[PDB]
């Protein structure tokens, strides 16, 4: 009300309204799902279009050969944060000849988002990210929120009607976690998960966006006729 | 490539009875080549006279700089700067360029308008003040001027007598130096009149 | 621009079937003066790497502090700091190799020659060299200073190429290193008798040996050498 | 440094600071530009509430940017000087690098660019100035007349007016100016310019300034008597 | 060795194709003429890297001019962009000797000599490089304004060949260009290996050499 | 942050006016009246001191009339402290020009640069403008005798006779009435005093409440002299014109 | 190094 | 760059400047104009380091032309010379100084007098009846000391100048390919085409 | 007042949403992408009949293979074009090749959100960026001040956008010829334009692989306008 | 005074065929009269069918290869995984080298691969970024020995058709991958014999449309 | 300079 003018102000109940308004931008964003087994980690993203004449907004970005994320909210903010991750992943490779740990990737994003919430003039990031990766400690899935809170999960979903997919994964947890050495079956579980967040619209060939990383699989994105298999 | 002895030139200042004299040669050259026989090295800011020897570009620069500073001084103080005060200003300004100095040998001369005391002073290129009762010398024939002044000079000379002494000191000194001469100028300064005389000297 | 003041001489090393051996004498020379005698020039990083450093000792002590700080920094927000996400010899080397070249590029080098000896997580032997110029190379045998001229020839008679590494045991490999340290004591004027030796095995782990001495030296033949040519007494 | 965003969007999609800068132009004395077949004429109003003025030394309303280009304006007088100075520096800078004087379009584009920069730079307000930039491109005999405004938009005009009661004199020019046949001579172009100002000014004494620009750096400012002859001629023809 | 001279039929530009590192012949297949645009040519003499980098950079600056101004850059403006650039680097050790040759409507055929110590000269004839003197010797003694396009092309070719022969640091092959009101026209790569003997036999010149 | 407390000094009103410049002019309108009158053979500067106290030292005082160089002077109206900042800048600018070109600065060039500084404070920096209006009285070998005025807007204009500060409306009407082009300095002196005498908010105009200065060619042959009038000299000129 | 007609 | 001369006579200033531009053992050009018009009644000839000369001349030209537009007024030759000297006086204590020597020939319209200023690269200004830069002076100064009179006409000045060029062509080691002569008077600047 | 980089309770940047309102006031610009080329057309909208319409430059060349049409506060577009042209030429200098139309658009859209308390406010102009490259062929992009860009088969921006976009929805198919596309831009422009469409108050342009980016002459467009009217009367 | 440069010796060789290109380099690394390594590879697969070697000062060589490999990675990120053409790579490397014009990379750079018409391409760079496409280039310590042999055997220089009175030149033709590897092996054995800094091992990288193949051969170790 | 007990 009187305490939402900028990010530097606390409310009388100890809330940061600008950070909460940035969180609101994610809820308006198109649904995206993350889930992993022990061998592979999968991103499934429902892409959104302006109209039938427009293209479908690309949701998934590659960060390294072994790491990348899906976005929900302000796409330009995702570009800034993904570019930062690319540089940090790259710094780790050139200086230490070392693939950046997915956990450190989270810690670096958390600290970058935080600085924008404590200083005058700046604003919070208006996007949520699902980071997947395969490092020295196996498969990983992270959920980034622009409050700074990063969380490691087995599966999750962010965006509009993400509660449907998040409930499904919470039921399916015991099944999909043990889909080891089977990429196509882990994707199928992810495609069935995002399907619980659909209303009136269904998954089409230029609508669905899938990405996978694993043990003997570099981070690769599937769009167009390559995802026709999973409809 | 010695900045102080490219252009050449000399300044000498003497004190008399209730008067001061400052004199300079008119030569500006480029080593062996004589270029100008009209290059005066004595300037004045109110009743305070400044003679500058050394690198000609710095002589011109410092004249313009001290005109600048004495003009602002007069506007704020609402009075003409005195020789004792101006001497301190020159010293301050030269030392401000301690590690990139003006290649000059300045000489202040004038009569304090309040006390009526004759005043002369000399400086090195980094602004060390050399105050004197008798005389100050500067330029490429400083050795010659020191020898002439030390022998010829006597205290409490009348303005007319003082003129003859300072003139003979400059002329004979300038004739033993290759880079000095080509005409000379003598300022006789009394309390409230100043006479400026151009000397006839050998033009080689 | 530097000049080295207090200096350490040769660091020698070689691979064997199961791991790597590295050795360096305990001397801190001040020009011709053999000033300091208690100087450790082998610095372990975790339980799987040893960094042997020759050249300027002030810059060596700076590199010690960097490696010490690297272990601390790696442990931060790292539950697997003593497991999968522990510091590898390859990580430690590449970091030093980056610093050494960055410093030479700013015309202010760390006046050192460094050999990073260790065993990787997959059991592979790691042995690589870096110096003040940021020049890096790897070989079955690596040595610095006089070691490069005198030790390498002796160590290469044991492991001449890659195929000789599985055929070389830790007993044979250590014997060659200890022999090389004796030859350096004979012929290097800025060497000492006292030295340290470190073995990093993929099975038995890190073995750090201190206060070793050169022994079984041949000096007896000296008594028979009289004059510089014609002298018979 | 002072960083405040003074020029910002409003809910209805307007930048009020830019639109309030136009109100400052609308307050300013009337300025008119009319280009003929072989010339451009810049007419300027001078308000007659100021007597005991010294017209020798008082800043002239029309300013030379180079020997071949001129700039008149309407709005804040102090603001105009900053644009004129920048334009004059850019004029000499162009000659130095391109070894050729600026085109009227290029000089306009630059000035318009400066005005635009102040509409989305922090700590600054827009220029309370609209300019009429007229002249002839090097080795060219085609007349050029351009207009700029605080927003930073610029465009070419056959004839245009800016300042107070500019909508009245624009109404006059719109019916009196023929595109197919512009003023064929200097006299015709000056007369149409004076006529257009006489719709607004008051008296044709020391209230109207006229500047004529011709090809190959041929610029001259008319005196009181020269302008007064046009005023006397128009009024006699009017009584009909 | 590079040269360009102005005549009745426009501008002729001739360059050798040799690059040397000390006394070592590094290459005999180097382009020393950069085609900035259909009406602009740039010659290269000095440091290969300095010329190659800054003249391709000049081509970018000339493209940005015609995008901004909706008009092809003048030979004067183009040459002065390069001369003002190298002048900023004066004393840094840049070693370039170039000639900006082109046609525009306002200028006509124009040649500008631009070197790394900031010298910029408009002129009708220039020879630049280690063998510039050898090229001058033949060019000057045979040059007239009223040369034909055929004779002008040959003289330009023959002047490089003369230098390619005598100058140890010039040779490889001759690259010919003819600049007209319609733009530049390439007149082929001519290997000195075959050209020398062809010229010697047909012309009856080079009597110093064992036939 | 600090946005909350920013007055935004450099913005436009809906009507297209600069709030702070308008309020700075309202401030100046309460300052003691200053008059400049330009004659054919010199310029007069007359200024009324702000309600004087009997125990104010009058002879060693400077409030209104300041010297920029040997050829140019200014009459001040508004905040004196603000004026002295601008005067010291103007004095330096004059010396910079002399140092560069070995010639005394033309009057308009000094006026323009001082006016350009004022303009800067209205467009950028987020600082309040200088609450000062100047009357520039000066001579150069190009235009001869010149009067200018600058105000907080940074706009300057040339004049034959002009008033700044209080009662300019009444003062400008009286000047416009009695001024003519073939006027002498001695006549302009009388006009200046007579105008102040009628427009003054005081009971009677006296020597102790006035600052007076002339810029004549009254020196010996083709050179300009600046005369800042002493208290006794103002007392004499006030009797000579029959005001006291 | 660097090549230098 | 090598030979630049200047002769102030009764009613005009005459500047003579060599046409040769030499680099190494090659005369690249024999028609070079080593001068820029700073204003309608002010001309500046220049000689010194390659590149610096033209870069400096054009920089001054741009500054004087900017002043002329701003004030709608021509600066006096004395004022221009003082500006140029200060730029060189700044330059000499820069990271890389301008190695340029200039002559400024101008006609003061207010005084109705011709004025010749000689300024070296150090910023050393002198007003002279006749001036020269480089080795030229070592011949021309002694020659002009003899033959020069202050009340000479422009035609007498050109004959006096021919006498200088002849002496230089006889005794100077380098071929400077003759001179471009320009006259500055009350009617502005014009070039003598046949010299 | 309030901050410039402030979020609304709905989760949108106030200044970005307000800049979109400014673009709706702007003159209409239409782009249609075909397999034979991409067509760009704009409403000039001269404020007065004395204004020389040919000086209204709302279609602009970025490189030989990329064109650009604008709508909104057109003055703001100058620095966006300047950046786009530099980006296009700079990439050619670094990589000796033409730059991808998408990569160019992304470079322009990076400027968009570089505002706050960088420039003082967002851009008040939308761009239609049309071009061709070897990889993705003929492309049309809509670059907003939000920092977002969509690829379009056809797109209208400005005052008559929603009315024109609904018309483009029906008319567009994948087998449109260049000539068909040219007429379709003129047809839809004439429908949404206030004043009657002619060659002086409307401008056409296109980008083809062969001839690159070309702004049409008033003579060429006038014939296409006459061809358009005849074909509508023919049924 | 500290000298930031050093000579790590060795030599490299790039030959281009019709539908293939080879980049060869000896595996010996030296300083002064000492051998550092008998197998230290300096020919690298940089992705997008581009092989690269920066011979001379190994520290500057490694730094350059590292920066170019990184340049290829960011080219994919910024331009939608577009394949970096050999001609585009060459221009990019010129800017890397000339970027340090006043503190040069003390290396002779050679890249090899296929042009956009699928034909074999070899580009060679000087230390400050001057580059040129060629059929043939030797670089490094033994460049002066190998290069004139390549002129004779690859480009058939000074070779005339027998009995044609030295009038008809030997006609240019593309060499088979078999014939090229023969020339590379004979070039390096010849260079090893007469140059002290060349020997130990030879590593050839062959680039076809199918990908990047490797071949290794022993050289004399004296 | 320079004066220097
Ligand atoms: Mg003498
Ligand atoms: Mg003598
Ligand atoms: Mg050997």
């Amino acid at each position: 009300n009187n305490y939402d003018g900028d990010t530097v102000t606390f409310s009388p109940t100890g809330r940061l309204f600008q950070v909460e308004y940035a969180l609101e931008a994610i809820k308006q964003g198109s649904v995206t799902v993350g889930l992993r087994s022990n061998t592979h980690a999968v991103l499934v993203a429902l892409k959104r279009n302006a109209d039938e004449l427009s293209s479908y907004q690309k949701k998934i970005i590659k960060c390294d050969e072994h790491m990348g994320l899906s976005l929900a909210g302000l796409a330009p903010d995702a570009r800034v944060l993904s570019n930062y991750l690319r540089q940090q992943c790259n710094y780790s490779s050139l200086v230490f000849n070392r693939k950046l740990a997915v956990e450190r990737a989270g810690h670096l994003l958390c600290d970058k988002a935080q600085k924008n919430t404590q200083s005058y003039g700046g604003r919070p990031y208006g996007v949520g990210l699902l980071i997947i990766g395969y490092d020295k400690s196996g498969a990983h899935l992270l959920e980034f929120q622009p409050s700074g809170n990063v969380t490691e999960l087995y599966g999750t979903a962010i965006g509009a009607r993400s509660q449907g997919a998040k409930t499904y994964l919470e039921r399916t947890l015991d099944t999909f976690i043990k889909i080891d050495g089977n990429p196509d079956e882990l994707i199928k579980a992810g495609v069935e998960a995002i399907s619980q967040s659909l209303r009136d619209e269904s998954l089409t060939v230029d609508n669905l966006s899938i990405a996978i990383v694993g043990k003997d699989t570099p981070f690769t994105i599937y769009d167009g006729e390559a995802v026709a298999k999973y409809i | 490539s010695d900045p102080s002895s490219i252009n050449g030139g000399i300044v000498v200042a003497m004190t008399g009875k209730d008067c001061v004299a400052i004199a300079c040669d008119l030569r500006l050259g480029s080593q062996s080549l004589g270029v100008s026989n009209k290059f005066e090295k004595i300037f004045h800011y109110g009743h305070v006279f400044l003679g500058i020897t050394g690198l000609a570009t710095d002589v011109t620069t410092l004249n313009e700089m001290f005109r600048y500073k004495t003009n602002l001084y007069k506007l704020k103080e609402e009075r003409a700067i005195e020789p004792e005060t101006f001497t301190q200003l020159v010293s301050s300004s030269l030392y401000e360029r301690r590690f990139g100095p003006y290649f000059v040998g300045p000489v202040v001369a004038g009569i304090n308008s309040k006390s009526g005391k004759p005043f002369i002073a000399g400086f090195d290129l980094i602004g060390c003040i050399d105050e004197a009762k008798d005389f100050i010398v500067s330029g490429t024939a400083s050795d010659q001027l020191f020898g002439m002044c030390e022998s010829l000079y006597e205290p409490n000379l009348e303005p007319e007598d003082l003129f003859e002494t300072i003139s003979q000191a400059l002329l004979n000194a300038a004739d033993r130096d290759a880079l000095s001469g080509w005409g000379a100028v003598v300022y006789i300064i009394k309390k409230d009149e100043v006479v400026k005389r151009y000397l006839k000297m050998r033009q080689d | 621009t530097q000049q080295p003041i207090v200096t350490g001489t040769s660091v020698i090393s070689m691979k064997y079937d199961n791991g790597v051996i590295i050795a360096a004498d305990n001397l801190g020379s001040y020009g011709s003066l053999l000033r300091f005698n208690g100087v450790e020039r082998l610095i372990p990083v975790g339980d799987n790497t040893v960094v042997g450093i020759s050249g300027d000792i002030s810059d060596m002590q700076h590199i010690e502090r960097l490696l010490k700080d690297l272990v601390t920094e790696n442990a931060y927000d790292n539950p697997l700091a003593d497991a999968e996400e522990a510091l590898e010899p390859s990580y430690i080397f590449e970091y030093l190799a980056t610093v050494m070249y960055q410093r030479r590029s700013k015309m202010n080098p760390l006046w050192n020659a460094i050999i990073v000896a260790g065993v990787q997580s997959n059991g592979d032997q790691f042995l690589r060299y870096v110096n003040l110029l940021g020049v890096t190379y790897s070989s079955p045998t690596l040595a610095t200073g006089f070691g490069a001229h005198m030790a390498n020839p002796l160590l290469r008679k044991v492991v001449d190429r890659e195929s000789d590494i599985p055929k070389t045991t830790v007993q044979v490999a250590e014997e060659a290193i200890v022999n090389a340290m004796r030859v350096l004591y004979y012929r290097d004027a800025r060497s000492s008798r006292n030295f340290s030796l470190a073995i990093i095995d993929k099975n038995t782990g890190l073995t750090f040996k201190k206060n070793l001495q050169v022994e079984n030296m041949k000096w007896d033949f000296a008594k028979d050498i009289k004059g510089y040519g014609t002298q018979k007494i | 440094g002072y960083d405040r965003a003074l020029s910002i969007f409003s809910p209805d999609g307007h930048i009020f600071q830019v639109e309030y800068a136009l109100e400052a132009v609308k307050r300013g004395t009337c300025a008119v530009g009319v280009k003929g077949k072989n010339c451009v004429v810049l007419g300027c109003e001078r308000r007659s509430t100021l007597k005991l003025q010294d017209t020798r030394i008082t800043p002239s309303k029309v300013s030379k940017i180079d020997s071949h280009v001129v700039l008149s304006f309407s709005g804040l007088n102090a603001d105009s000087r900053i644009l004129i100075e920048k334009a004059r520096v850019e004029a000499q800078s162009h000659r130095l690098t391109l070894e050729d004087p600026v085109t009227v379009e290029y000089l306009t584009r630059y000035v318009a660019g400066v005005q635009q920069r102040y509409t989305q730079s922090g700590g600054v307000r827009p220029f309370g100035v609209s300019t009429l930039i007229a002249g002839f491109d090097p080795r060219d005999d085609e007349p050029k007349l351009y207009q700029t405004e605080p927003s930073g938009i610029y465009s070419s005009w056959s004839a245009q007016t800016i300042g107070r009661n500019s909508k009245t004199v624009r109404e006059f020019l719109e019916k009196n100016y023929d595109r197919k046949e512009p003023p064929a001579t200097v006299e015709e172009c000056v007369k149409l310019t004076v006529r257009s100002l006489l719709e607004v000014v008051q008296t044709g004494a020391k209230n109207i300034e006229i500047t004529v620009v011709k090809p190959d750096s041929d610029i001259v400012a008319l005196s009181s008597e020269e302008i007064n002859q046009y005023v006397t001629q128009i009024e006699q023809e009017k009584q009909e | 060795t590079t040269l360009a001279f102005r005549f009745q039929g426009g501008i002729i530009v001739a360059v050798d194709s040799r690059a040397t590192a000390g006394n070592w012949v590094a290459s005999q297949t180097v382009k020393k003429v950069i085609e900035i645009n259909p009406f602009l040519l740039g010659t290269m003499a000095g440091g290969a890297a300095d010329c190659q980098f800054w003249e391709t950079w000049l081509g970018s600056q000339c493209r940005l001019h015609e995008l901004r101004e909706k008009e092809r850059i003048s030979v004067a403006a183009a040459s002065k962009i390069l001369s003002n650039l190298v002048y900023q680097y004066k004393g840094a050790g840049l070693s370039m000797g170039t000639m900006i040759c082109g046609y525009t409507r306002k200028e006509g055929p124009t040649i500008y000599y631009v070197d790394s110590d900031g010298t910029r000269l408009k002129g009708d004839i220039f020879c630049v490089g280690s063998g510039q003197t050898f090229a001058y010797g033949v060019l000057d003694s045979n040059y007239k304004w009223d040369l034909s396009v055929e004779d002008a092309l040959y003289l330009g070719k023959r002047s490089i060949l003369a230098a390619a022969h005598r100058d140890a640091y010039s040779g490889g092959s001759v690259n010919l260009y003819h600049v007209t009101e319609d733009g530049w026209i390439y007149h082929g790569n001519h290997d000195v290996g075959e050209l020398f003997w062809k010229v010697k036999e047909e012309e009856g010149s080079f009597n110093n050499v064992i036939g | 942050g600090s946005r909350r407390y920013d007055s935004r000094t450099t913005i436009f009103s809906p009507e297209g006016r600069l709030y702070q410049v308008e309020y700075a002019l309202e401030s100046i309108s309460h300052a003691g009246t200053a008059i400049g009158i330009m004659a054919s053979d010199g310029i007069v500067l007359a200024a009324e001191r702000k309600v004087t106290s009997t125990l104010l030292e009058q002879d060693t005082s400077t409030e209104k009339l300041y010297k920029l160089n040997d050829k140019i002077a200014v009459a001040v109206a508004g905040l004196t402290a603000d004026a002295e900042i601008l005067i010291n800048t103007a004095r330096i600018h004059a010396q910079n020009y002399l140092k560069t070109y070995n010639e005394d600065i033309p009057v308009e060039i000094l006026v323009r640069r001082l006016s350009d500084i004022k303009q800067g404070y209205t467009q950028h920096g987020g600082l309040r403008p200088f609450g000062v209006s100047f009357i520039y009285a000066g001579y150069d070998d190009r235009y001869g005798y010149q009067l200018y005025t600058s105000n907080p807007s940074g706009n300057y204009t040339g004049w034959k006779a002009i008033s700044v500060g209080a009662n300019t409306s009444a003062a400008q009407t009286l000047l416009q009435m009695d001024y003519k082009d073939d006027m002498k300095v001695d006549d302009a002196i009388e006009l200046a005093l007579k105008t102040l005498s009628k427009t003054t908010d005081s009971s009677a105009l006296t020597y102790d409440r006035l600052e007076f200065a002339t810029i004549r060619k009254g020196a010996n042959d083709g050179e300009v002299y600046q005369k800042i009038f002493k208290p006794q000299e103002i007392k004499d000129i006030l009797v000579k014109t029959g005001i006291t | 190094x660097f090549l230098x007609x | 760059m090598d030979i630049i001369l200047g002769i102030r006579v009764q009613d005009s200033v005459i500047l003579a400047s060599s046409k040769a531009v030499t680099r190494g053992i090659s005369v690249l050009k024999d028609s070079d104009d080593k001068t820029r018009q700073l204003s309608p009644h002010t001309l500046m000839s220049f000689a010194g380091e390659a590149g610096d000369t033209v870069q400096f001349a054009e920089y001054i030209q741009a500054n004087i032309q900017l002043y002329s537009i701003r004030e709608d007024y021509e600066l006096s030759p004395q004022a221009v010379s003082s500006f140029v000297r200060q730029e060189l006086a700044k330059s000499i204590r820069s990271r890389r100084p301008y190695q340029v020597n200039v002559l400024i020939g101008g006609y003061d319209k207010k005084k109705n007098k011709p004025e010749l200023y000689q300024i070296d690269y150090l910023g050393t200004k002198v007003e002279l009846p006749y001036g020269a830069h480089g080795y030229s002076g070592f011949y021309t100064f002694s020659l002009l000391d003899h033959h020069y009179r202050p009340d000479m006409t422009t035609e007498e000045g050109l004959d006096l100048l021919k006498l200088c060029v002849q002496e230089l062509e006889k005794r100077m080691p380098m071929d400077f390919k003759g001179v471009i002569v320009k006259i500055v008077d009350k009617d502005g600047i014009r070039q003598v085409d046949d010299f | 007042d309030r901050g410039v980089s402030t979020f609304s309770p709905e989760g949108r940047l106030f200044q970005v949403e307000y800049s979109l309102e400014a673009i709706k006031l702007g003159s209409t610009a239409i782009g249609i992408a075909t397999k034979e080329g991409v067509v760009l057309g704009v409403e000039k909208r001269a404020t007065s009949p004395l204004l020389e319409s040919d000086s209204i430059e709302k279609i602009v060349e970025i490189d030989r293979h990329i064109g650009c049409a604008m709508s909104g506060l057109t003055a703001d577009a100058r620095s966006m074009i300047e950046h786009a042209r530099t980006a296009a030429v700079t990439h050619n200098l670094y990589y000796d090749e033409d730059i991808n139309v998408e990569s160019l658009t992304q470079s322009v859209c990076d400027l968009a959100l570089r505002f706050g308390e960088l420039m003082s406010r967002p851009f008040g102009v939308a761009l239609l960026i049309a071009g061709h490259d070897a990889d993705d062929g003929y492309q049309l992009f809509h670059a907003e001040p939000s920092g977002t860009f969509y690829r379009y088969n056809a797109k209208a921006i400005g005052s008559g956008s929603e009315g024109a976009q609904a018309e483009l929805l029906n008319e567009w198919h994948s087998s449109l010829t260049l000539k068909e596309a040219e007429l379709l831009v003129l047809k839809i422009l004439k429908q949404v334009m206030e004043e009657k469409l002619d060659e002086n108050n409307a401008q056409l342009s296109c980008i083809t692989k062969q001839d690159g980016f070309k702004i049409y002459d008033n003579e060429k467009t006038a014939e296409l306008i006459k061809e358009l009217k005849e074909k509508e009367a023919a049924e | 005074q500290f000298n930031p440069y050093g000579d790590n010796g060795g030599t490299i060789l790039g030959i281009a065929g019709e539908d293939f290109a080879v980049l060869a380099g000896d595996t010996r690394n030296i300083t002064d009269y000492s051998i550092n390594s008998r197998y230290e590879p300096k020919v690298f697969d940089c992705g997008d069918n581009i092989v690269m070697s920066a011979n001379g000062f190994a520290a500057d060589g490694d730094a350059l290869v590292k920066r170019f490999k990184n340049s290829v990675k960011w080219y994919h990120f910024d331009h939608n995984d577009k394949k970096l053409s050999i001609n585009s790579a060459a221009r990019n490397i010129q800017h890397l080298l000339y970027g340090k014009r006043f503190f040069p990379y003390y290396v002779h750079t050679i890249i090899a691969g296929l042009d956009e018409d699928g034909k074999g391409a070899v580009y060679s760079f000087d230390p400050v970024g001057s580059y040129e496409r060629e059929q043939c280039r030797a670089g490094g310590a033994a460049a002066s020995l190998i290069m004139p042999f390549l002129d004779n055997q690859v480009n058939f220089k000074n070779q005339y058709e027998p009995g044609t009175n030295g009038k008809v030149k030997k006609p240019l033709k593309y060499l088979s991958v078999e014939e090229v590897i023969k020339l590379v092996r004979d070039s390096f054995t010849s260079a090893t014999e007469r140059h002290i800094q060349v020997g130990d091992g030879l590593e050839i990288l062959i680039v076809t449309k199918d990908g990047v193949r490797k071949e290794f051969y022993e050289l004399k170790r004296d």
